[PDB]
């Protein structure tokens, strides 16, 4: 579970494990795929997707997911998590605002991202309905058995941990997690690399002038922009994405039927939608003479139909056609 | 969201579209010089269909319209009895019936549609021409899909 710098972490820029990168309000189904720097899913070892492992300290905390909250302008709905990554059904929102509850603390993370949800169709809803026609939307999956893409996930760079740099009663005293690789020296001249167990520091004294580092590359990370490079190498760790964008047919929009009214080679149409509906036509002469107008306000319109025919498209309701001799 | 409109909503001369082989379906424009070689076996020899001449044709309720509202009885005067393919070689009249059954010199109405108030169209009832002259009436109810008439000219 990677940890990075959340931008407006409740107060201001903290370093949250759930630091939000790559917000994708690019689908249609009320859904956003998000990456936390935290890797929830199974535990550290082997069990139960519905548990929760973020970083506390240098360490993980692979425990229950109890009170996740993604949210935006309104509280979102989770869809599924896998890896670093969560899918959640959100409404539109100027921002994105994520957070669980460990239990002692709220411990959330928030971010800017322009979000919208147009459904696919000539109706510009704000939200998916219960009914209407199905038609080919873009949307992310529920599932994990997924390989359609993979993002590079090589090592972490080092990280700071000044909990290490204690004092040896006059000298600044570094320690190690588990024998991990601590990269160490101070502004003064003393040990210059640091690949060690718990060292002391002969020369410097102040904690604030030393290299508290953790080369702990036993587990790779996501290659966040808010990661410091592991300077050594491009290690392996090519790793999939679960939530591929797929060609789901969203349960989708439908605009109320029109009121057809006859006139001489002319369609008066008293019209009354639910939401802004893009109407348009095609006078089937080799003179096309089409028309487009989003209609949200109910409006009686007109169409000079010709002899050979016109067609009529009340939103994603199917196209009509008309003989006006 | 600041795009232009689609060609299946702005094209001319009547087309539909697919992200499929990139066709533009059903583009109604112009003419096509079409020519067929029928199987001669499918022909019936002339001496087996009834000769229908010494007949008479007349409209009874001609509808000056698109749907096949035009009708006309025909005083069929046959020799044998059987089928008799029909057509108006003039494009004025478009007929719903390709073929009419015949007893020994009966009468059978067909359906059609025209565009000229005085439809003076020949009717070729299996090698027997006839003018089905008359007069037609305008309809009232014009909001449904596309016509069968497609023969508008000077009238």
């Amino acid at each position: 579970p990677y940890i990075a710098d959340c931008p407006n972490c409740g107060h201001s820029r903290c370093d949250s494990p759930i630091a939000i990168e790559e917000v994708r309000g690019d689908a249609h189904a009320g859904v956003i795929r998000i990456q936390t720097s935290a890797m929830f899913g199974l535990k550290t070892d082997g069990v139960d997707l519905a548990y929760m492992s973020f970083m506390n300290g240098k360490t993980q905390k692979s425990i229950k997911i109890d009170n996740l909250h993604v949210r935006t302008s309104a509280p979102c709905s989770l869809v599924s998590h896998h890896g670093y990554y969560i899918l959640a059904q959100c409404p539109p929102g100027d921002t994105v605002t994520v957070g669980f509850h460990d239990g002692p603390n709220r411990h959330t993370c928030t971010v800017a991202h322009k979000v919208e949800f147009r459904p696919v169709g000539r109706e510009k809803y704000r939200h998916p309905p219960e009914h209407g026609v199905e038609l080919p939307c873009n949307r992310y999956t529920h599932k994990r058995a997924d390989q359609g893409h993979y993002v590079e996930m090589h090592q972490p760079g080092l990280v700071a941990d000044h909990s290490l740099l204690s004092i040896h009663s006059a000298k600044v005293k570094i320690t190690v997690p588990s024998g991990a690789q601590v990269k160490y020296y101070c502004k003064c001249p003393d040990v210059r690399e640091g690949i060690t167990s718990s060292d002391h520091t002969t020369t410097c004294t102040d904690v604030k002038q030393c290299r508290a580092y953790l080369i702990d590359n036993k587990k790779w990370v996501y290659n966040s922009g808010r990661l410091p490079r592991g300077e050594g190498d491009t290690f392996k760790g090519k790793l999939h994405v679960p939530f591929v964008p797929v060609k789901a047919k969203c349960i989708a929009t439908l605009a109320p039927e029109p009121l057809v009214e006859h006139k001489h080679r002319t369609l008066i149409l008293h019209l009354h939608p639910d939401h802004p509906t893009l109407l348009t036509t095609r006078s089937l002469g080799s003179d096309a003479n089409p028309t487009r107008q989003w209609i949200e306000r109910p409006t009686t319109v007109n169409f000079t139909v010709t002899g050979e025919g016109l067609e009529y498209t009340w939103g994603n309701h199917p196209p009509k056609r008309v003989w006006a001799q | 969201r600041d795009k232009g409109a689609p060609l299946n909503d702005v094209a001319p001369f009547g087309c539909s579209i697919a992200l499929e082989p990139l066709r533009a379906e059903n583009c109604a424009v112009g003419s096509i010089p079409i020519s067929i070689d029928i199987p001669d076996a499918a022909f019936t020899r002339i001496s087996e269909t009834p000769t229908v001449s010494d007949l008479e044709c007349k409209i009874t309720e001609c509808t000056y319209a698109s749907d096949f509202g035009g009708i006309a009885t025909v005083a069929y005067k046959s020799s044998k009895a059987g089928n008799c393919p029909i057509h108006s070689p003039s494009g004025v009249a478009v007929i719903k019936e390709n073929d009419v059954t015949l007893a020994e010199s009966g009468s059978f109405t067909f359906h059609f549609s025209t565009a000229n108030i005085h439809p003076a169209f020949k009717l070729q009832v299996c090698t027997s021409a006839v003018t089905c002259k008359g007069d037609c009436k305008p309809p009232k109810d014009h909001i449904v899909d596309y016509p069968a008439q497609h023969t508008e000219s000077f009238t």
